[PDB]
RNA sequence: AGCCAGGAUGUUGGCUUAGAAGCAGCCAUCAUUUAAAGAAAGCGUAAUAGCUCACUGGUCGAGUCGGCCUGCGCGGAAGAU
């Protein structure tokens, strides 16, 4: 989550798993499922929805040039 | 470590406990944990506090350097690992007792309790002790003698 | 193993050994620290 | 307290001075008082270890030059331009 | 206790022993019973006080049920509700910010008499010095 | 130097962090209990956990540690009939 240019915000330890809470950019979550699986032996749901817009890191920004 | 100016204090202090003491016990702390000391310090605790010690020193070279003073019955204790215990006030007391009861809770060996000095001799757990103030065992020896 | 010209201990467990004509470094904890051509 | 044995210099000049220094000696000079100056040659490693203590430069100190005890103070030192060694010393007569 | 076996201490709360987001499940799930810390804890809760920090150890092997133990509060924390400020800096401790109650530190430490090594209860104070020079907050002694 | 032991209590110091529990950073680095044991020299951890060190007790039984200056050597060092 951190590697994915992400900010973390909480942990519960909800019963058996451990819900982890984070704000992580869209252009960076692509194909999460695939790897989240690899990291947790297949045992790991996840979910996401829109939250906000924040500044894009420069190398990102100057890349995003049409 | 420290030079002599410090190997001398561990002497002049520790030997004026013998010169000004009461009872002596014994014990070899191979496996001496720290829950070990913790406890026995509360025991020294009950047994006043800091009236007691155990200063590991069995370097013959140390807590025998306090022996050709008094208790030369200890040229024979001092070999191998040892934990010397001195009494200042208190009865020739219970100090004796829990060392056997302690180490008989596994709490490591007791040197087979090579024993020590009140008399000038060796081993054998005695509660010939802290009855002390059991002069009541000579109060009950009154009315019962007067009556019976 | 790394080869290098300057070799030197890395971990506290790296050891330095002169086998044949060549100076070496052996680490019992961390394979990455092996060194030769010293 | 510093006792420095020494010998009067039999040779002077750039030539000798260098020679001395090849043999772990090193020249120095005592001057001061109303009497003439004196050309000394000192054992190097000794003065080195001595001058390691700061007292060397403060205390009065004594030089036993052919059995006399001249008793002087360190005025000036010449250290090697890039080594840990001494080149020369000025001693003031006290 | 002459033999440790399993202990995890995550300061709970008295007034209702029934968490869920903080601890809840994670306090009892490996041979431990969530049903019995509201049958048993609260049996040792109301005799004293309720609401504030409770570290704790329990006696669970793999034996189904268990028996609950008690403990003691953190010591630099008795410098919150038992001193003043509740953080500890605000100006990172490049600045010596805090402020002390010399009267307190003995009897407020003494409240932690059952978990300290000093024979001299005054000694148990001298420990609280550094515990309370934890920022560099001077005591108006 | 080996080998046996211990290597602890305030306490996850404080701050800061999603988490900094001896050990990412910042400031502090005291006080206990002691034979000795750093508010920690390294491994480790998501963080704890876990393994070591410093230090002291035991064993052993006479030498031993590491800087300064200098002589001679070692690596560094691959080329074409």
């Amino acid at each position: 989550l951190s590697r994915r240019r992400g900010m973390l915000k909480g942990q519960e330890s909800e019963v058996t798993g451990v819900k982890i809470h984070a704000e992580v950019p869209l252009s960076e979550m692509f194909g999460y499922a695939t790897q989240l699986r690899s990291l947790t032996k297949g045992r790991a749901s996840y979910t996401m929805e829109f939250l906000k817009y924040d500044e894009a890191p420069s190398n990102v920004a100057q890349a995003v040039i049409e | 470590m420290a030079l002599n100016l410090q190997d001398k204090q561990a002497i002049v202090a520790e030997v004026s406990e013998v010169a000004k003491g009461a009872l002596s016990a014994v014990v070899a702390d191979s496996r001496g944990v720290t829950v070990d000391k913790m406890t026995e310090l509360r025991k020294a605790g009950r047994e006043a506090g800091v009236y007691m010690r155990v200063v590991r020193n069995t370097l013959l070279r140390r807590a025998v350097e306090g022996t050709p003073f008094e208790c030369l019955k200890d040229a024979f204790v001092g070999p191998t690992l040892i934990a010397y215990s001195m009494e200042h006030p208190g009865a020739a007391a219970r100090l004796f007792k829990e060392f056997a009861k302690a180490n008989a809770k596994f709490e490591v060996k007791a040197a087979a309790f090579e024993g020590e000095l009140i008399p000038a001799s060796q081993i054998d757990r005695l509660a010939t002790l802290p009855t002390y103030e059991e002069a009541i065992a000579r109060l009950m020896a009154t009315m019962k003698e007067a009556s019976a | 193993m790394k080869v290098r010209a300057s070799v030197k201990k890395l971990c506290r467990n790296c050891k330095i050994v002169k086998r044949d004509g060549v100076i070496r470094v052996i680490c019992s904890a961390e394979p990455k620290h092996k060194q030769r051509q010293g | 307290m510093f006792t420095i044995n020494a010998e009067v210099r039999k040779e002077q000049g750039k030539g000798a001075s260098r020679r001395l220094r090849a043999a772990n000696k090193f020249p120095a000079i005592i001057y001061g008082g109303k009497e003439a100056p004196l050309a000394i040659e000192l054992d190097h490693d000794k003065v080195m270890n001595m001058q390691a203590k700061a007292e060397f430069y403060s205390e009065v100190l004594t030089i036993v030059v052919d059995g006399k005890e001249i008793k002087v103070k360190a005025q000036d030192v010449q250290r090697h331009p890039y080594k840990p060694k001494l080149q020369h010393i000025d001693f003031v007569r006290a | 206790a002459k033999k440790v076996q399993a202990y995890v201490k995550l300061q709970v709360a008295a007034g209702m022993a029934n968490p869920s987001p903080p601890v809840g499940p994670a306090l009892g799930q490996q041979g431990v019973n969530i049903m019995e810390f509201c049958k048993a804890f609260n049996a040792k809760t109301d005799s004293i006080e309720k609401g504030l920090p409770i570290p704790v150890v329990i006696t669970v092997y793999a034996d189904r049920s268990f028996t609950f133990v008690t403990k003691t509060p953190p010591a630099a924390v008795l410098l919150k509700k038992a001193a003043g400020i509740k953080s500890g800096s605000g100006k990172p401790n490049k600045d010596k910010v805090g402020k002390i109650s010399r009267a307190q530190l003995q009897e407020i430490a003494q409240t932690k008499a059952a978990d300290m090594t000093g024979a001299d209860i005054e000694a148990m104070t001298r420990s609280i010095e550094g515990t309370a020079r934890s920022m560099g907050l001077v005591v108006e002694d």
